[PDB]
């Protein structure tokens, strides 16, 4: 199985999920 | 073998990160569309096409007398008459009390210049012949600062204005 | 050279690449002195002196963003994607048209050069009515983008005299990339054309009073997205077709590849509502199906990180990396034609981060003109784009001059990827944190320093960008004219086939390779989604026009 490649597209998802899920928290504080 | 191995495992578990990849997109399409639902989705501009003249704004109508751009136009609703020009916003302060629904009107009578509420989701061009429209309800009392936040010329980092939120 | 009568495509393909990286110099130069404004420091007084046509921060912006976006990445794209493909197929352009192509983008570059430093056109790389810039710079830019309607004609020709000579057999994968981006690119390019034929040029010219600034935002941002899928595609041709060999390795998937641009060929233009979330007069509605298109066009990036992850991870395991990160350390980390887009790579999860933020419709009106902008689009064409183009002089070079490259310039070549590379993450931080401090962007704000006390922490960072940024341009400037002015050639490095990389087949291949192959079907789609997604917007504005009076505030 391609682990490693696995593990790269863990780390991109997780970075998408902080940014989007940050910057939503954000909205409704100011909204 | 180790290459055709590797093809089918590498092609296996890529239509399960591809299958993962749209139910995550289609999470975030259900979370934008609840926010189209709420009271946060006033600070959307209105998509009617609303046209003046940039020439006479200054001389007839609303933006004329900055000092009367402040009409109560419902029991808990104010519009207000915004100009955003070169390099500054009237009236100024805006001065709304809290907890009222603010419809904001905003024109240019020049260039492209933006009109960003510090502390809000107030961000919004606003386009010389063209009304925006946004709303807006504070819900803390306090000095909020305008920023332009469009480059509309030398005077733009300078462009900043002020609204006064009365408890 | 008997080189260069045999395969004169060489020639035309270095006249483009010397002109966009003279362009790329030129335009970064005002970089570090840009990341030192977003610190607080204003040193604008000391790069006057030095440059005494600069008369205000936004001239050097508009130099910057029309040099370093529009020219260079144009100029690398028309270079990469008419030479790999011509090389493929063993065949050559028809050599009249290619310079023409090249002499069309050389005359509009210096048309519409002269009233940027004259500073009669300071309205920034996006050109918004009703800021009136001079009709030099309407008509060069016109000029310039339209010397790609000859590239697109010119690589049409390539396959349909391949595809002629060789009936039944499907495009090769090279070739297939390049004609998709072209036809894709045809498109896009539509909106900019029209806003410049009905509407800045005739302006301009003094033969109408007025514009319709929401009419000509709108024909901006049909190109203007697609215009950013023009930059990358290239960068992606060489990280699927040519990166896996200096890795070590092979490409695992060609139907994944080809699927990725086939894609990008349909999404990329339908898209532009996602510059105008924050506009007037544009039904929400609109808005909505364009934000949903813009998550779509992601699919093919996210299905690129899995592809590209995997086939560095083969290569990895076959040079004996053992486990789940002793690939990464096999791989070939003193090569900087492996290095530069390996790191640029890096910098894009966060870049594609940002980029599905600001796509979230409500979402973006807490970043919108801010600094985080800048900050995310500075990963993905500053950073991925921009050293996948420095890393492809190491066997690009070599391959056009029969110049070769010593184990020194290797070095330098090392230290500069690695500087530029770590510069751009650190402005990254900076520039993202000041944006949710709504610090604006578009801003000299050195010039009143007072206005925003609660960013000083991400200033730092802005000027130790800054800092970075200008060692790692002076010691690329080195490096480019070290190789370029010296005198040894090896006439057997010029006549070296590119590497292109191996492919791994699968059973699957064929059945998909030619649902892939039918060309005009998949270009008549692609052309129905940009009506569709347009049409009815444009119908409301064209009935609806509000021309105003031009204005020069500078
Ligand atoms: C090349 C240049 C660019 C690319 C690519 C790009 C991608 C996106 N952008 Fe963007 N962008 C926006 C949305 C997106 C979205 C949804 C994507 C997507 O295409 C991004 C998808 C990318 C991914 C999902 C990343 C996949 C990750 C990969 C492929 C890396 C894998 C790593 C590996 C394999 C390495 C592993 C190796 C080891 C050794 C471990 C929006 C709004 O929706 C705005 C307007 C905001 C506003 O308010 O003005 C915007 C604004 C800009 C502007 C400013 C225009 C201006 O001046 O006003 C520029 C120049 C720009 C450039 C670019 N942008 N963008
Ligand atoms: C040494 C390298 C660079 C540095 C330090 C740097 C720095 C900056 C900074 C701080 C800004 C924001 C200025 C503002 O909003 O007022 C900016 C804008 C920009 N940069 Fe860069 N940059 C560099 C290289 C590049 C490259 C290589 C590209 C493209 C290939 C690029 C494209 C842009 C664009 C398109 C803008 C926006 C212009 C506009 O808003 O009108 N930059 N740069
Ligand atoms: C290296 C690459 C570049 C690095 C980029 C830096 C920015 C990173 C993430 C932004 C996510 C948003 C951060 C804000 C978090 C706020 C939060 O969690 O919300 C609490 C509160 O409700 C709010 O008012
Ligand atoms: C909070 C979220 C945290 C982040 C989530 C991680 C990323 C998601 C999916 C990765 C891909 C999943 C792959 C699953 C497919 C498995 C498969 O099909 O493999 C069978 C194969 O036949 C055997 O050889
Ligand atoms: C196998 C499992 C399958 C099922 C998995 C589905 C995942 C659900 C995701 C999102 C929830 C959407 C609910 C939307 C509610 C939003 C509430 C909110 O954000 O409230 C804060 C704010 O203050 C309000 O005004
Ligand atoms: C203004 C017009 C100048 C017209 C330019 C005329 C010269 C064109 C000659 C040509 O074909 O140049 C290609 C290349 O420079 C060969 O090395
Ligand atoms: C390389 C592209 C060069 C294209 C040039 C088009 C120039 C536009 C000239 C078209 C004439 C338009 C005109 O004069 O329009 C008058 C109008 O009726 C007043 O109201
Ligand atoms: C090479 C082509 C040259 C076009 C020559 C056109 C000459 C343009 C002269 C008229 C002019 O500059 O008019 C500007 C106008 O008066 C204010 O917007
Ligand atoms: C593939 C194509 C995708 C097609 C499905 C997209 C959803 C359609 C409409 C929702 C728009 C609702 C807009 C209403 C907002 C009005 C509002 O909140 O006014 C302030
Ligand atoms: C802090 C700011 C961010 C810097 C991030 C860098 C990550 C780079 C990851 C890739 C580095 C790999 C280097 C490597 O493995 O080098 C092997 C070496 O040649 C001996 O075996
Ligand atoms: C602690 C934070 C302090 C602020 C950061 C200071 C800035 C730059 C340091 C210089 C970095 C230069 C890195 C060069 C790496 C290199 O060339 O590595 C080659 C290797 O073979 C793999 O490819
Ligand atoms: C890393 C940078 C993270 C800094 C994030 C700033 C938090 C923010 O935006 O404050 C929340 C809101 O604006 C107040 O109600
Ligand atoms: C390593 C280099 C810098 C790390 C970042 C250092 C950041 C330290 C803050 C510096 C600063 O400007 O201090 C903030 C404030 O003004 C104090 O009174
Ligand atoms: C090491 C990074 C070098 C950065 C040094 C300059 C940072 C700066 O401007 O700090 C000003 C200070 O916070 C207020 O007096
Ligand atoms: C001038 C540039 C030519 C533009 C070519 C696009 C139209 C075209 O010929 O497309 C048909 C399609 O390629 C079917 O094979
Ligand atoms: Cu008004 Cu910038
Ligand atoms: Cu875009």
């Amino acid at each position: 199985k391609p682990k490693g490649a696995l593990a790269v597209i863990l780390v991109l998802t997780l970075t998408i999920l902080v940014f989007w899920l940050g910057v939503y928290a954000v909205f409704f504080a100011r909204g | 073998v180790d290459e055709h191995k590797a093809h089918k495992a590498i092609l296996a578990y890529e239509k399960g990160w591809l299958a993962f990849s749209l139910a995550m997109l289609f999470v975030f399409i259900a979370l934008i569309a609840y926010t189209l639902a709420t009271h946060t989705a006033g600070v959307i501009p209105a998509g009617k096409l609303e046209r003046v003249d940039p020439t006479t704004v200054r001389q007839e109508g609303p933006w004329a007398d900055p000092a009367q751009a402040v009409v109560q136009t419902g029991p808990n609703q104010y519009t207000v008459y915004v100009l955003a020009f070169a390099f500054g916003y009237q009236p100024n302060p805006i001065e709304v009390p809290q907890g009222a629904e603010i419809v904001f009107k905003i024109t240019s009578p020049d260039v492209i210049h933006g009109f960003h509420v510090e502390g809000t989701n107030i961000n919004v061009e606003v386009l010389p012949g063209e009304v925006s429209t946004v709303r807006y309800t504070f819900k803390r009392p306090g000095e909020y600062r305008i920023i332009c936040n469009q480059y509309c010329g030398l005077g733009h980092q300078n462009m900043f204005g002020t609204i006064v939120v009365k408890e | 050279s008997r080189v260069y009568e045999a395969y004169p495509e060489k020639k035309a393909t270095l006249y483009f690449l010397v002109l966009g990286f003279l362009a790329l110099i030129v335009g970064s130069l005002f970089g570090p002195f840009q990341a030192l404004n977003y610190g607080n420091v204003d040193a604008y007084p000391l790069l006057k002196r030095l440059l005494p046509f600069v008369q205000s921060y936004y001239q050097g912006l508009t130099l910057h963003g029309v040099l370093n976006a529009i020219v260079f990445t144009q100029l690398f794209a028309q270079a990469i994607m008419v030479y790999l493909p011509a090389r493929e197929l063993n065949m050559r352009p028809n050599m009249g048209l290619m310079w023409l192509s090249w002499w069309m983008a050389f005359i509009g570059l210096v048309v519409a050069a002269l009233p940027l430093l004259a500073n009669e056109a300071t309205v920034l790389y996006t050109f918004y009515p009703p800021l009136k810039g001079h009709w030099a710079f309407y008509l060069g830019a016109s000029v310039f983008v339209l010397s790609t309607w000859v590239s697109i004609y010119i690589v049409l020709d390539l396959w349909r005299r391949w595809k002629a000579a060789n009936p039944g057999k499907v495009t090769p994968l090279v070739t297939y990339m390049a004609v998709v981006f072209w036809l894709m690119w045809f498109l896009a390019s539509l909106g900019l054309v029209l806003e410049a034929v009905l509407f800045l040029l005739p302006w301009s010219f003094g033969l109408v009073e007025g514009v319709d600034p929401l009419v000509a935002r709108t024909l901006f941002w049909w190109t203007g997205h697609p215009i950013v899928y023009f930059w990358l595609l290239p960068a992606y041709a060489i990280i699927y077709t040519i990166l896996p060999k200096q890795a070590g390795g092979k490409l695992v998937s060609d139907p994944m590849a080809r699927l990725a641009f086939l894609l990008f060929l349909l999404l990329s233009t339908p898209v532009g509502f996602h510059h105008q979330f924050a506009d007037p007069g544009i039904d929400p509605t609109w808005k909505m199906i364009h934000s949903v298109l813009t998550l779509f066009v992601a699919v093919p990036s996210l299905m690129t990180a899995f592809t590209v992850a995997a086939s560095l991870e083969f290569a990895g395991r076959l040079r004996g990396g053992r486990g789940l990160f002793g690939w990464i350390r096999a791989l070939p980390w003193d090569n900087p034609a492996f290095v530069a887009p390996v790191l640029g790579l890096l910098g894009f999860i966060p870049g594609g981060a940002g980029g599905i933020v600001n796509a979230s419709f409500t979402l973006d009106y807490v970043v919108h003109n801010t600094a985080w902008v800048p900050g995310h689009f500075h990963l993905q064409v500053a950073s991925l784009v921009t050293l996948t183009a420095m890393g492809s002089l190491y066997w690009l070079l070599p391959n056009l001059t029969g110049k070769p490259i010593s184990d020194a310039q290797r070095r330098l070549g090392l230290a500069v990827v690695w500087l530029w590379f770590l510069g751009m993450m650190i402005m990254a931080v900076g520039l993202h944190w000041a944006g949710l401090l709504n610090v604006p962007r578009r801003a000299y704000i050195a010039q009143v320093p007072d206005a925003y006390p609660h960013a000083a922490v991400p200033m730092v960072f802005n000027v130790l960008a800054g800092i970075v940024l200008l060692v790692a341009l002076l010691l690329f400037i080195y490096g480019l004219f070290s190789v370029l002015l010296s005198r040894e050639r090896k006439p057997e490095l010029a006549e070296a086939p590119l590497p292109f990389a191996e492919v791994i087949s699968g059973p699957e291949d064929r059945r998909l390779v030619l649902a892939m192959d039918r060309i005009g079907f998949w270009f008549a789609v692609a052309a129905i989604l940009v009506v569709l997604a347009y049409g009815p917007t444009l119908v409301q504005l064209f009935g609806h026009l509000n021309p105003v009076p031009g204005w020069r505030l500078w």
